[PDB]
């Protein structure tokens, strides 16, 4: 994947100043209402604890955008052989991030920032899916 | 499929819409187009943004069907089947596009409306989901 | 819309499938498993291939319930809704995972029968996909 | 994407004795019955079969490269054909059931995702100009 400056600007700088684990708290509980099944792995609990988990993990593709992959190999093994997450219902929490980054940013979501954000969780959707097997 | 606490919210979405559908429709395919440059290939446009006229027409044409959609929520399937054939008969739009203008629209929504909870955001996806449904029913 | 043509092709299609149901259903699912392994997400089982006991159970059973669907053309939203509801509500299914099942029924079929013509693949898309549609009519 | 040699043995061996024109051929009318909004676009089945062969062929001659071979045929689909790259996973999606059609039982889950792997990095080529 080759990145712009804007699209690196874009991703660093949110992670940066806006309150991200508040973001991914009201992310989770979204795909919760709007995907039901969804919530099937969390009965086996508190949103805003596991929207600490994933937004480190954001992080963690954030500080290193040009090696996501590298980075997600044992968040994804976790996501495959411990813990049974379908990856179809990945883009699903990822999606619901989006709407929660338009909720936040208003009209500087733009449809080109708004790509931008698609791009950024494509890549961290293909990371933590690589150990499925 | 809908709730009375679904149809109530629908309406008042619908009624937001109705009051500019060009300018949410001309937004919602602006995102259709940037974040699924595929779907740019039924259309001959010079300008794929929101402040293209052509993406403007076909907004508005989009919204104001959706809003119909919403004042037609238990007839849908009889409401719809004008605009099944015409996009599954004549413009033969690959059904798969239907559910990505669908999350476009709900972005549009989410990035203007004061309010768009989770609730909120089921009620109207689902309306969506149903369209989609109808949009895609005349294709074989 | 199934023409009496696709009616006749999908009864014949049924009685086929009637006949060896838990062999048909367990490929079907193997081939779910090796091409689409996210799959194997639901099911708590130590062998996905055709061989598996368990892969044979659920084979047999998503089998006679297409069968059973092929006889309900008419009336598939109210034949399906306790499936629907099943798979919704208490096994928590995504329901992208119905048309990736659809086509691997598909595919087994084409390495069996001893007709596949695109007008016979149709037919049974057809059902397929309704039936995929109604599966994921409960969920929310 | 990384191959194994069954991956690499099972395309190319098959490219090499099947007549995969006649399964091109074949793949195409299959996805304009099944997938009719799909003939909008097109003239001749099997010389048009013979020429997506062609590609597909050069993306077996490729196959840690199939992307960069793919540039050309990628910019003539998204820009003068103007072709909805959601629909190509239509046209290698027939294929795979005509191959189903051919190898019968030897088309088993295993190889049947062989085939898949090899039609996905296709799609991801000759989709990758699209902007
Ligand atoms: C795709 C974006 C996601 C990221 C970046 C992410 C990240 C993580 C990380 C880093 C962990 C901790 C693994 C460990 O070290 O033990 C985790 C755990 C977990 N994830 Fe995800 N995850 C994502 C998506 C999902 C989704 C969609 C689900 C299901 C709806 C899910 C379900 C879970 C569960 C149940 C746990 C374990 C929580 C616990 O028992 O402590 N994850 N996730
Ligand atoms: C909720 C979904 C949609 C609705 C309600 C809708 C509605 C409409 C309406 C009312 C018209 C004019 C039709 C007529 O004159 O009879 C139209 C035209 C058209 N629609 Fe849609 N549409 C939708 C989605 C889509 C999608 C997703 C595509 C392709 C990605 C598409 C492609 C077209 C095209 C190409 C035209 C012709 C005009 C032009 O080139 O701008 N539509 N639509
Ligand atoms: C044509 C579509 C399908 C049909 C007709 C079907 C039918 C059935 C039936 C009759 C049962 C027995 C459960 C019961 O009612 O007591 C069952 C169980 C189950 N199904 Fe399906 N199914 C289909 C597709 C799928 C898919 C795509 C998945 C997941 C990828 C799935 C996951 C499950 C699970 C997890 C169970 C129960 C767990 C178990 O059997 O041990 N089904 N299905
Ligand atoms: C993904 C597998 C595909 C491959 C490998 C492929 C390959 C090709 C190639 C190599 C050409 C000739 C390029 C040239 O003119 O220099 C071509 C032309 C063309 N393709 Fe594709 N294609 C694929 C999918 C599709 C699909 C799915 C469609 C329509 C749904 C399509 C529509 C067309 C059309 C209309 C032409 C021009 C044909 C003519 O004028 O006779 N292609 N394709």
């Amino acid at each position: 994947v080759h990145w712009t400056q804007e699209e690196r600007d874009e991703i660093v700088k949110t992670f940066f100043s806006a309150n991200s684990s508040a973001i991914g708290t009201k992310a989770l509980e979204r795909m919760f209402v709007v995907f039901p099944w969804t919530n099937a792995y969390f009965a086996k609990f508190s949103a805003s604890i596991h929207a600490a988990i994933v937004v480190g993990a954001l992080q963690d593709a954030v500080k290193h955008e040009d090696d996501v992959k590298a980075e997600f190999v044992n968040i994804s093994k976790a996501h495959a052989d411990k813990l049974h997450i379908d990856p179809g219902s990945f883009h699903l929490l990822t999606d619901s991030f989006i709407v929660e980054l338009a909720h936040l940013k208003k009209v500087a979501f733009t449809p080109f920032v708004f790509a931008v954000w698609i791009k950024f969780f494509q890549v961290v959707i293909d990371a933590i899916s690589s150990q499925y097997h | 499929a809908f709730t009375g606490v679904e149809r109530s919210t629908i309406g008042a979405i619908a009624k937001i819409l109705a009051s500019t559908p060009e300018a949410y429709g001309a937004e919602a395919l602006a995102r259709l187009f940037a974040t699924h440059p595929g779907a740019k290939s039924y259309f001959d446009y010079a300008d794929y943004s929101a402040a293209g006229a052509k993406v403007q027409l076909h907004g508005g044409k989009v919204i104001r069907a959706v809003v119909s959609a919403a004042e037609h929520d238990d007839d849908l399937h009889a409401h719809l089947m004008v605009l099944a054939v015409t996009h599954g008969k004549k413009l033969l739009v690959d059904p798969s596009n239907f559910p990505m203008l669908s999350e476009c629209i709900l972005v549009t929504l989410a990035t203007h409306l004061a309010e768009f909870s989770p609730a909120t955001h089921c009620a109207v996806d689902k309306l969506l989901s149903a369209i989609s449904s109808e949009l895609s029913s005349k294709y074989r």
